[PDB]
RNA sequence: GAUGUUGGAUCACCGCUUCCUGUAGCUGCAAACGGUUAUAAGGGUUAGACUGUUCGUCUGAUAAUGCGGUACGUGAUCUGAGUUCAAAGCGUCGUAAGACAGUUUGGUUUCUAUCUUUGUUAGCAUAAGUAUUACGGCGUUGUGUACAGUACGAAAGGAUUGUUGCACAAUUAACCAAUAGUUUAAAGAGCAACGUUAAUAAACCGGAAAACUUUUAACUGCACUGUGCAGUUGCAGGCAAAGCAAUGUUCAGCUAAAAAAA
RNA sequence: AUAACAACUUCUUAACUGUCUCUAUUCUGGAUUAGGCGAACUUUAAAUGCUUGUGCAGAUGCAGGCUAGCUAACAAGGGACGAAGAGAC
RNA sequence: AAUCGUACCGCAAACCAACACAGGUUAGUUAUUGUAAAGGCUGUAUAAAACCAGGAUAAAGGAACUCGGCAAAAUAGGUUAUGUUUUCG
């Protein structure tokens, strides 16, 4: 596991983000002929488990409602991650209530590129 | 167990000498064959020997197409030829392989005696593989390493599964049970009926009932060999392998492969000749598109429009 | 993963609001997901195109259950919705208020890919 | 060694609910400190040995945080004072293994197994324990190996006040 | 001096008079869809509304939704809606006590397995290991699509063939890197499917045993009601800056070691 | 006919849910393992296999065809026309 | 001013139930805001089977269960502009 992690770190350099931060993630859609898109959303869960690390991204749209994604951190499809902001919360219960009641999470209405 | 021993009687003096002369003549054997290690041609009906490995665990990786692949890691500590069988003495040709290492004072003298007599280490496990011709026999002491296999082929794995203990019908055989409510009385997880009435009047053999579960020999066929690391004697195989960590696993060329596929792979035969230390790590290449269904209609769709 | 006899919300402008699944096609198993066509009964409709009590075909567009991708990721919605279809396989409306996902990049969903507002791809 | 179970912490159930289980173990731990030797059943002894080792670790810490944790375990003020003052200095150099367990057969009535639990360095000890710091021969492979792997190996007991503290006091005064 | 009722739940063994998946003829068989006869019992034989029902009517799908025997299989495994005790109402019959063979509401379901049958496991009885062959168990499934708008046909309509290719479903076998659920003396634990991998076969699994080989003919035990693929620098204890059943380690317990000199 | 009232019988709506698709994990107690203490139903005699045939007409015990290590433990409940009450119909 | 009761048990192992029986048994008094003074009482040795009983949590669906929403779950409480029915309460 450590051998693979060392190789990955030489290829990518991501920031040390936490739960509650707003992130911009660049990904490749293999289904759509490997086209690049940029997603903006809130980080609601982060798991630090070595090569199996992952996180969840949350966003809300104008009419369609909430949308959640689960993304492996070492997946090659992800190209870049950046921190753009922060959303305050009190505890897990407060964060869960915010997710269920979609509100003030419409950073960008659609995906770029 | 065994049946009680049968009585024996001394032979008459007019027949004892004749019997002993004939028995000794049948038990007299010629010199042991001396196998030679040399490449041989592969024929339409020719089986190779397998190997004994240890299960390490599971991991995952991403391939050239960006797809996640679950993997099982198998380690080959030390596998050697420890004996031979031939027609004159046994009636058929086979190769015996051993693996592992144990201390002398932890095994019975019967087991240790065989290995000491031929200057071989005491090995924890021993298994036999049958060959097709005398020329397929390997010299005693030959090592079977990870280079014995070609990356990208299919293999079969055998072993004993994980012990589960004493389990009921719902978990052991998938019986449905009975309702949780509506008047049921103390029979929620019970097997129900086990027969009829006066006819047939008995319970059939192998009727499914509670019992111990989890320690039995099972074989998985058609697993793919993904990566090979000859220097460290590691094999990466896609899929699940029976047994817990540390289980002894037998690896063999899959019988699902045809002769043409074996010819294309150019499998070593009788085995790899050389030093596996100076070999690189190889990953199989798949000339397939896992996302083809998004450009062409190949998926399953039951409805015909219009 | 929607079992039979589930309720769905209509996200087209044909007039229907609430439908109930009453059958499947082919052999999909015990549950259906995004991209499958089912038979539904209209429970609440306010319009002239459709009326309550009719039976129509529909396609699942959104679901709350995880949808897995070959790369190891998945996504989830916060509602279950569908779009009504005609016997020829075309939508009964002209505006869909939903987020289209990768399932509809396939050639057979060209019409949906044109009338949908927001797309994930 | 002490067996590990599947419950949180891997402890014994002692045939009791968790609430009664914790009340019992705390009382026995208090008595072990007071008397330093106790005879009981095998299951209560195995649990007490592992629990007792972790209670000594808190005493060696000698911090406000450690005392708060221990104050909820020990039942008597006198026993708690002894833990932080007397036992703390006793086991300065010993790294683990502050309690030993030896089996003592079966009882008379219910024929349950029994054992004896005792501290491993004191007057009245059942046996003589190995020194807290193992001496190293001057011309042994062991000495060379420790130099290559752990240059900070401790070979003899250290004084209560190290030279740096002594030097600072001398300079100050 | 007692062989528990109808229907269903749960789990079954068998026959063929074959509903589907097969093979070979005939046809008022161009193709497609059919009709009929002979042969074939390996696998399969759906989810719901009404009704105590068997049955029956209907709805959406399905390759198709076959029949019969087994105390009209199956209550010392479950159910009690109907029927078949004591209460009560209505209608009809009887002067009345009452009757219905009509209807309506309500109404107690016991048993710690001795023998035989069956699933697992240990002890004892001819040392242990490898084991050809033989014997026994299991049963090699189904749909859609591409090769083709091609053969056939005025048009319309629309195929056969395959140790075929691809996707999916059921069944069976396991598996825990990842995903979902679950335990506060908590967790990158363990067990799990809603998750992952594999199978359409002379393959796979179980016990006895010839022969061969080895031995001074072998024989407890790590807290041992999870596993020991761990027996003395052995270890899932303790301790550390550590990924926490891993790495490091001077302590604990089981089981303490050495001729001097040249 | 009838407002109110009903642990009465019938149907429907809202919501809710392991009733169900389809179950999984877990806590407490029993079972299960060890020491001590110590019952009951039942018992013509027993060393008590399968299958077809036979027969007071549905056989552990009779005839043919088969069946060969030994005694128990934990578990299930087909048969012994299993036990209980001199059938109520 | 004589005479009889005064020990001990009394929601109980001492009274009524054949028992040291999860049942039955009258009156008078006492602490306590979200708590609770006095007094009274106390369990053979373990644990990582099936199964059974009494609890807890549960993805997506929500009566598809069943003779029957049996059992379980569920914002359950208070004040209302307006409307309906009344024997006018
Ligand atoms: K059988
Ligand atoms: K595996
Ligand atoms: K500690
Ligand atoms: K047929
Ligand atoms: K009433
Ligand atoms: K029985
Ligand atoms: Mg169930
Ligand atoms: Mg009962
Ligand atoms: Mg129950
Ligand atoms: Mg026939
Ligand atoms: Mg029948
Ligand atoms: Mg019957
Ligand atoms: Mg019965
Ligand atoms: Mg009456
Ligand atoms: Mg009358
Ligand atoms: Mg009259
Ligand atoms: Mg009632
Ligand atoms: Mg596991
Ligand atoms: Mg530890
Ligand atoms: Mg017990
Ligand atoms: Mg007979
Ligand atoms: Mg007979
Ligand atoms: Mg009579
Ligand atoms: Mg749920
Ligand atoms: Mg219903």
């Amino acid at each position: 596991e450590t051998e693979k992690e060392v190789e990955f770190q030489k290829q990518r350099n991501y920031p040390d983000f936490k739960v509650g931060d707003v992130l911009d993630v660049t990904m490749v859609a293999a289904e759509n002929e490997r086209k690049t898109y940029v997603h903006r959303g809130l980080c609601i869960q982060k798991r630090d488990r070595g090569y199996g690390s992952s996180f969840k991204l949350y966003c809300v749209f104008s009419d369609s409602g909430g949308f959640i994604q689960h993304l492996p951190l070492c997946m090659p499809d992800i190209l870049d991650i950046k921190i753009v902001g922060q959303v305050d919360y009190k505890d897990e219960e407060d964060l869960k209530e915010l997710v269920e009641s979609e509100s003030r999470e419409c950073k960008f209405l659609d995906k770029v590129l | 167990g065994y049946r009680p021993a049968k009585p024996v009687y001394p032979l008459p003096d007019s027949i004892a000498s004749l019997v002993e002369d004939k028995i000794a003549e049948l038990k007299k054997f010629g010199p042991t064959p001396e196998p030679a290690l040399e490449p041989l041609p592969l024929t339409p009906d020719s089986v190779r020997v397998g190997c004994i490995t240890v299960k390490a665990g599971m991991t995952h990786e991403w391939d050239e197409h960006g797809v996640m692949i679950p993997l099982t890691v198998l380690w080959i500590d030390e596998c050697q030829v420890v004996g031979l069988k031939y027609f004159e003495k046994n009636g058929y040709y086979a190769v015996q392989l051993g693996a592992g290492c144990v201390k002398q004072h932890t095994v019975l003298p019967q087991i240790a005696g065989y290995y000491l007599k031929h200057d071989l280490p005491i090995k924890r496990e021993m298994k036999e593989y049958q060959v097709s011709s005398p020329e397929a026999l390997l010299p005693v002491g030959t090592h079977i390493t990870a280079a014995h296999f070609v990356v990208g082929q299919q293999v079969d794995v055998t072993g004993y599964t994980t012990d589960k203990g004493f389990q009921g019908v719902m978990k052991r055989w998938g019986f449905k049970g009975m309702p949780a409510s509506h008047g049921v009385s103390l029979s929620h997880r019970k097997p129900g009926a086990t027969g009829g009435r006066q006819d047939p009047g008995k319970i059939w053999k192998e009727k499914k009932l509670p019992g111990h579960m989890g320690d039995e020999k099972r074989t998985q066929l058609g697993l793919e060999l993904y990566k090979v690391d000859p220097k460290r004697n590691l094999l990466y195989v896609k899929g699940a392998v029976p047994g817990p960590r540390g289980a002894s696993i037998l690896v063999r060329d899959s019988n699902r492969m045809d002769y043409e596929e074996r010819v294309a792979l150019n499998l070593p035969y009788p085995t790899f000749i050389g030093s596996p230390d100076e070999l690189p790590v190889l990953v199989r290449k798949s000339d397939k598109d896992p996302y083809l269904m998004y450009k062409k209609e190949i998926d399953y769709f039951p409805i015909k429009w219009k | 993963m929607l079992p039979n006899y589930s309720f769905l919300k209509v996200v087209d402008n044909s007039g229907a609001k609430l439908v109930k699944i009453i059958g499947f096609y082919g052999h999909p198993g015990k549950a259906v997901g995004v991209g499958e066509v089912v038979k539904v009964a209209i429970k609440e409709a306010k319009g002239e195109k459709v009326s309550a009590g009719e039976m129509k075909k529909a396609v699942i567009v959104e679901q709350k259950f995880p949808v897995f991708r070959p790369n190891g990721s998945h996504f989830r919605h916060l509602r279950n919705s569908c779009v009504l279809l005609s016997e020829k396989g075309q939508p009964l409306g002209n505006k869909v208020r939903a987020l289209l996902t990768y399932e509809f990049i396939k050639p057979r969903w060209s019409k949906l890919r044109t009338i949908t507002t927001k797309k994930l791809f | 060694t002490v067996k590990r179970f599947l419950r949180p912490g891997g402890w014994n159930r002692l045939n009791r609910p968790v609430k009664e289980r914790l009340a019992l173990i705390k009382n026995m731990a208090t008595q072990l400190v007071e008397k330093e030797r106790i005879r009981t059943t095998l299951s209560k002894a195995k649990n007490l040995q592992r629990y007792g080792d972790k209670l000594i670790t808190l005493g060696k810490a000698g911090t406000r945080e450690s005392w708060l944790k221990a104050n909820d375990i020990v039942r008597t003020d006198r026993e708690l004072h002894k833990l932080f003052t007397t036992l703390a200095l006793r086991y300065k150099d010993r790294q683990g293994g502050y309690v030993r367990l030896i089996r003592a057969g079966f009882r008379r009535g219910d024929a349950a197994p029994v054992a004896i639990v005792e501290l491993v360095d004191r007057e009245g000890e059942l046996r003589q324990a190995r020194p807290a710091v193992t001496p190293v021969p001057k011309f042994s492979v062991m000495r060379w190996v420790k130099q290559q792997l752990d240059p900070k190996f401790i070979s003899e007991p250290a004084p209560l006040l190290p030279p740096l503290v002594r030097d600072y006091l001398k300079e100050q005064n």
